[PDB]
């Protein structure tokens, strides 16, 4: 039982994904060609005789990032109709993926979930994999988000995106793509784990020391969060956290679902031999402002809610230390009506080293995702940048050419608009 | 030359535009699209499929008809350029017949409706359009008071006079409106 | 002739508020 | 300059115009 | 899957586009013959954006080279890398049309433009899912110009929903070589500005300036020029052709270079351009990739940037690099030329990378402008142009051969018009 | 294909074509009886077994001239029927040339012409040489190119003219003739290259330092200017032009079409050694006053448009640099409206050099051909000589005895003046 569905949707997604399943092939024994020579049940599927294939479904509307993957040496991993492609991109449109481009291959994507489906028999949620500043990662995702929580509604849908950067961003109609789908994640997700690559950016050049990372170290990165957010299905603890009793403690109110994740101890494997990764040092490490992977400030806001999954050799009495410590500590403060403000889980598989990667093997590890208002100020920013080019209906024509209208520009806006007030409310006392 | 758009808004208004009826014929909702004089600073194209498929309608019916049979309204993609090309040969026969008189029209105006010389071309049409109805519906006796309107005069006391001549017309004739309906 | 212009003006979107 | 000139004709049109319009519809009326 | 088919009209274009088919065959490892003997098979995933398969492992380019003398056809057949093209591919007329437009467009042209649709139509129809076309043209002459212009309207008339790229090159006024050169170029812009997706604007002053500074050419020739427009072509193309960390197709690039409808005239660069003297003290990285790239004396059109704003720059990286040393870069660029930017756009620049290099390199970049100083290459056409047509100096062939004079004012008023557009977004 | 049928007419225009037969048939490898132990079809027809008959039609109201070429080594070149002949010479008439004698064998020459213009496929146009002075080079010319005109309607004709010299006149009613022939070049020719006599005579003196010249020195430079003019047909080279080309960029309204050639560098062999004939300098040296081939001051005008015809060793970078400072130069002045005013053709067959010839061996060769006013004042000198001889009525006889008028004279007085006049308008600026 308890077996979830992956969707890796966009470039960005796919390769995230790719670093994911290496990651869980490591961690469950299971060869790239499939063979395994119990708890894998909560990602692969066993197919006959020793056969172990994942549980997720690779799309994008471009052939290329998928290719790469059936030319890859997981080939032998994904079964053929679990990987598809479409023939144009987007082309960072959001009324592209969404609208025109989108609606040719959504019947397909979704014959092939619901194959998905029938197979598990304790289904716990979706995981949707995305991009918001992307074309198909924006609009395409979108269109599968609605349609998913049609069928099947009462599940729990939990993405992972990568939120565009304050300075550093790729595209340049950025924006734009990224409010659209706003108008998505209010409704049809349950909750939203949004991380931007400049912040891992300055985590790896900081913790591990990495002058010059590309993507697949903030790929692997993304990857353990995932790991650590699963584990409690995967594998047996002293304490387990399920994504319904998780969803729970982590949400006070519907609307307010975007927490903050971050990883704790990341470091090389050079001063690792010199640091002596308590319990307490890691449990700190992570309300740290700069170990964030989103650029803000903690400290500009009051947290809600924050959970905290231990992994590997933790015993309860050091947990409950290190709690009431940061309960002491004043720069860390907390909303008045959350008097007990922590959620823990144990766990007692430790966490796994890919080969080749920048992380040390250390014993206990930390995963914390704090629901903070803090998160807000990202928001902003971003909502700046779109009121500049708007202002001038710059890159309009290339949405109304597609089968946008302008309303829905408005529309997005004020519901963007009408989310930060949310979140500044929620925050006050009383 | 701020009074283009306000006098183009007026003489919109002078063709009777009424911005609720003129919304609903192409099915869509006013709040997601702005009318007045202020709509046409920046690329707006739905305010752009109102007001010329009005401004068309206006001057010409069966024949309006026809040509904006396959088009109108242009919801989508694939029929909107059968908007966009039966517009801009109808506006570019109309200021071929004017020459000089008219901007010339560039079907590029029409993938972004907006700024000064989209409203340049607007409130030369809306021109054109008033006067073709001042060539149909002045009295057959006072089918010159047209022509006298296209002589381009250049003397300022010549067009304060003919304003002169022509509030008092105003005046009086409205004065014989109530005139009418009251008695 | 700017007073002109008000008058006219003015006569004419008031005028054209009649029903 | 020749936009005040322009502005006076475009409102000598404007007053033709409604006039015109007017007249049309009350010998309508009246008969 | 994403086919491009490309077309050549005019001596400039046909020598433009040969030397693009000798450099993006060695790049897919395509021999003389047509027959791959490459090494990696990557070469081989994506051969058909360019290349047709024909029987027995030979791949022919689904290329369409037009003409109006066959001098040409004869001298493209007979150069290297030119038994490739498909013989029912050249599309030549008899005579040439003598540097006049009127007699591309109207009356030569006009007879020569249903083969060459006939070809195009055959050519597209044996694509899987085209997705656009390109046209390596002159400006200046009477076949590349104004037959290209024709055949620019013929297409999007039947594939409006397509891409339509330009390597157009526009006359120079220190490097001229004819008398009648902004009549033509003013007739062929006017089109331009309608009926094309991205205009690349080159221009053979530049690229000299390319040359003699920046290699240290003593004597440069047209196969020099030829190659600098040949890498960027290709260089466009890379992530169509080729993986990436962060690819980008050509539509992409349209819908984040062009913020208005009419703005879509770029110039391009490239990177890196050493001489050979002066490899060995270079540090081939990627911050010195950046800093040339961004360099006004490396345009591949004779308009400085430095008199007006970049509303977009798009970059295209090719080699193993990373993502936070380009991204940094990039911000880097941004924050220290922040005057040279407009503010009503946030990140001007976008990015993509491909992971193979060029051949024999193991990094390279190019580089796409839509910047509001290439009005100055438009406003000097025009000064040229009114100066001749005031006095209507050689006029009388244009309208002998059923042209007009409204024609010309017609064109004149247009291009001031995409002049009046730059300068007021310049602010 | 691209041929062109050249008509020798006359004393002068048959000895012309002596000389550019000579340089042709050496050119292309053809030897004087017609045999080549491609490029020669523009100027040869390929008959039977390596038999090459070339394009041309000798003319004359006289045979001795003809029957020398019938006599000489190239007896075996041109069959029989081309070189057409009558019985009497016109005199120094244009009168006997135009209608009395010319009309007896303007058929002949025309059916001849007529069966050259069928055995050519790319027909390019008309290369028509004659003198201005002679009877029949006028008269018959004349003729020759009126039914030309109604016969082939949008031909190109391209007519090379021994125009009479200021001050070394060897013929008395000479004006009178070259006053009537230009009633013609004005309506019926496309270009009109004249040359005057005293100009090669001081160019032979003082480049060649040919102390007292011939016929025949004159004729090989004529000979040259005229390959130079066709090179960019019969071989390839960097940047090439047409005749259509040509006529294109050189003439700026239909009245105008009287440009100036010159040549350069012609040195002599022993002068050629110490002096570096590079681009610069021959293009420097096609401006200079003294080596124009016809008695005027260029400086007294301004160029219009100029045709640059570089041949041999040229590459363009250094064309253009010669070209930049033949602009920055304050004495060579431009007219206003033709901003843009150089046109460039580049071959690459260097020069040949014929033996027994007074040219020496050069790597690079320049045929300039320029639109000037200042062309205008040879016209008025003649005008002059004119003016004076009909304000006694002399010789005036001997034309209306044969069948002209008086009103004739009247007429073409008047239609020169009015070019004259169009000259002095079109020069001037705004
Ligand atoms: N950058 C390059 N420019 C060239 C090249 N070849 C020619 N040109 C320039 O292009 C300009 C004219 O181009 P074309 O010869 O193609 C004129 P076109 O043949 O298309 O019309 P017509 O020849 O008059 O029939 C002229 O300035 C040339 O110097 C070239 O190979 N590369
Ligand atoms: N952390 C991370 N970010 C990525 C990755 N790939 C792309 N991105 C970022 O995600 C945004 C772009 O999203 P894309 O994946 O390129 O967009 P898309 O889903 O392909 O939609 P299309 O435009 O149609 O391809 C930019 O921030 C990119 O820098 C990745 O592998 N890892
Ligand atoms: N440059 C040059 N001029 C020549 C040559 N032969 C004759 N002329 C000149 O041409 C002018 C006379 O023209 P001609 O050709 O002799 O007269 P024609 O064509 O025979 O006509 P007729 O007088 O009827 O015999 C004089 O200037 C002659 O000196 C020549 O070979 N070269
Ligand atoms: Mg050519
Ligand atoms: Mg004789």
């Amino acid at each position: 039982m308890r077996e979830c569905i992956s969707i890796h949707v966009g470039q960005a997604g796919v390769q995230i994904g790719n670093a994911c399943w290496e990651l869980y092939c490591l961690e469950h024994g299971i060869q790239p060609d499939g063979q395994m020579p119990d708890s894998f049940n909560t990602f692969f599927s066993e197919t006959g005789a020793g056969k172990h294939v994942p549980r997720a479904v690779f799309v994008d509307l471009e052939p290329t990032v998928i290719d790469e993957v059936r030319t890859g040496t997981y080939r032998q991993l994904f079964h053929p109709e679990q990987l598809i492609t479409g023939k144009e991109d987007a082309a960072n449109n959001y009324a592209r993926g969404h609208y025109t481009i989108g609606k040719e291959i959504i019947d397909l994507v979704l014959d092939r979930i619901r194959k998905l489906a029938d197979q598990c028999t304790g289904l716990q949620g979706f995981l949707v994999f995305h991009s918001f500043g992307g074309g198909t990662g924006s609009g395409f995702t979108s269109l599968l988000m609605e349609r998913l929580s049609v069928d099947y509604g009462k599940k729990s849908k939990l993405e992972f995106s990568i939120y565009p950067a304050p300075q550093v961003s790729t595209a340049v109609v950025e924006p734009y793509n990224s409010i659209l789908t706003t108008h998505t994640t209010l409704e049809h997700s349950d909750c939203a784990f949004m991380v931007d690559n400049e912040a891992i950016y300055d985590i790896c050049r900081r913790n591990l020391d990495i002058e010059r990372p590309t993507y697949t170290n903030l790929n692997r990165l993304i990857s353990q969060i995932v790991s650590s957010i699963t584990a409690s299905l995967r594998f047996d603890g002293a304490l387990n956290v399920d994504l319904t009793e998780f969803q729970t403690n982590l949400v006070p109110y519907p609307r307010i679902h975007f927490p903050l994740a971050t990883y704790a101890p990341v470091i090389s494997a050079e001063k690792a031999y010199h640091e002596q990764l308590s319990v307490a040092e890691i449990t700190n490490a992570c309300f740290e402002p700069a170990n964030q992977m989103v650029k803000c400030d903690p400290r500009h806001g009051k947290y809600m809610a924050c959970c905290l999954l231990y992994r590997g050799d933790v015993v309860p009495k050091d947990v409950n230390a290190a709690i009431a410590t940061i309960k002491t500590k004043r720069s860390i403060q907390f909303v008045d009506w959350c008097p007990t403000g922590f959620k823990v889980g144990i766990n007692y598989q430790p966490p796994t080293v890919v080969p080749g990667g920048d992380l040390a093997k250390v014993q206990r590890a930390v995963c914390m995702l704090s629901n903070t208002t803090a998160i807000a100020e990202a928001w902003a920013r971003l909502d700046h940048k779109f009121d500049l080019m708007y202002a001038k209906r710059a890159f309009v024509h290339w949405y109304v050419g597609e089968g946008m209208e302008e309303g829905e520009f408005s529309e997005a806006r004020e519901d963007m608009a009408a989310l930060e007030k949310d979140y500044e409310e929620v925050g006050v006392d009383s | 030359l701020a009074w283009q758009r306000e006098h183009m808004w007026l003489a919109l208004q002078g063709l009777g535009f009424e911005s609720g009826a003129e919304a609903a014929n192409a099915g869509k909702t006013l709040v997601h699209v702005t009318f007045g004089v202020n709509m046409f600073d920046k690329p707006n194209k739905d305010a752009f499929y109102v007001v010329f498929h009005f401004l068309f309608g206006k001057l010409d019916n069966v024949r309006c008809k026809e040509v904006f049979r396959y088009c109108w309204p242009p919801l989508d993609k694939k029929r909107d350029a059968e908007f966009r090309k039966a517009c801009c040969e109808w506006l570019k026969k109309i200021s071929d017949e004017v020459g000089a008189g008219f901007p010339q029209v560039v079907a590029s105006i029409f993938l972004s409706p907006g700024g000064p010389k989209f409203v340049h071309l607007l409130y030369h049409f809306a021109r054109y359009v008033m006067l073709q109805h001042i060539k149909r519906d002045a009295d057959a006796g006072n089918v010159f008071i047209s022509e006298a309107l296209q002589s381009k005069i250049q003397d300022p006391q010549k067009a304060l006079a003919r304003n002169k001549l022509a509030r008092q017309k105003y005046l009086k004739v409205l004065q014989k409106e109530n005139l009418v309906i009251e008695e | 002739v700017v007073t002109c212009i008000r008058e006219n003006e003015e006569l004419l979107k008031e005028l054209f508020s009649s029903p | 300059p020749e936009d005040m000139v322009e502005m006076i004709e475009s409102q000598t049109l404007l007053l033709t115009y409604l006039t015109i319009k007017m007249q049309k519809n009350l010998f309508r009326l009246e008969e | 899957m994403r086919e491009i088919v490309h077309i050549q009209a005019g001596q400039c274009g046909n020598q433009i586009g040969a030397k693009f088919w000798e450099v993006i065959s060695d790049e897919h490892g395509i021999d003389p013959t047509g027959s791959y003997h490459g090494d990696s098979d990557l070469q081989l995933e994506r051969i058909n954006v360019y290349y047709n398969e024909a029987t027995g492992n030979k791949y022919v380019p689904r290329a369409i080279l037009v003409d109006l003398e066959p001098g040409t056809m004869d001298s493209v057949r007979s150069g290297p890398f030119g038994q490739i093209f498909r013989p029912d591919n050249f599309v030549f007329g008899q005579s040439g049309a003598g540097n006049n437009w009127a007699k591309g467009h109207y009356t030569e042209g006009a007879e020569l433009v249903d083969s060459v649709l006939d070809v195009v139509r055959k050519e597209s129809e044996s694509c899987d899912c085209l997705q656009g076309f390109q046209l390596t043209h002159s400006l200046g002459g009477g076949t590349g110009s104004g037959m290209g212009t024709l055949l620019i309207s013929k297409i999007r008339e039947e594939y409006p929903d397509r891409i339509m790229n330009t390597f157009s090159v526009m006359p120079s006024p220190k490097v001229s070589d004819t008398v009648v050169e902004p009549y033509n170029a003013t007739l062929s812009v006017h089109q331009l500005v309608e009926n094309t997706d991205e205009t690349y604007c080159i221009d053979n002053e530049a690229l000299y300036d390319i040359c003699f500074r920046t290699l240290k050419l003593t004597t440069p020739t047209y196969g020099d020029l030829n190659h600098l427009v040949s890498a960027t072509m290709s260089g466009v193309t890379t992530c169509l052709r080729f993986p990436g960390q962060l690819n980008a197709d050509l539509r992409k690039l349209a819908v984040n270079m062009v913020p208005f409808p009419r703005l879509h005239f770029f110039m391009p660069g490239f990177a890196p351009l050493t001489s050979r003297g002066s490899q060995q003290y270079r540090a081939l990285t990627v911050p010195e990739l950046t800093q040339q790239m961004f360099d006004s004396k490396n345009m591949m059109a004779a308009c400085d940037p430095r008199h007006g704003r970049y509303l977009t720059v798009a970059a295209i990286f090719r080699g193993r690099m990373s993502m936070k040393e380009v991204d940094e870069q990039m911000l880097n660029v941004q924050n220290k030329n922040s005057s040279y930017f407009v503010e009503w756009i946030p990140n001007n620049v976008k990015t993509a990378v491909c992971d193979i290099p060029p051949r024999g390199l193991k990094m390279s970049a190019t580089f796409i402008g839509n910047s509001t100083a290439i009005q100055e290459l438009f406003k000097r056409i025009s000064e040229q142009f009114t100066a001749m047509f005031r006095r209507k100096a050689f006029l009388h062939w244009y309208t002998g051969e059923g042209m007009d004079e409204m024609e010309f004012t017609e064109a004149e008023s247009n291009m001031n018009d995409l002049v009046s557009e730059y300068q007021q977004y310049q602010d």
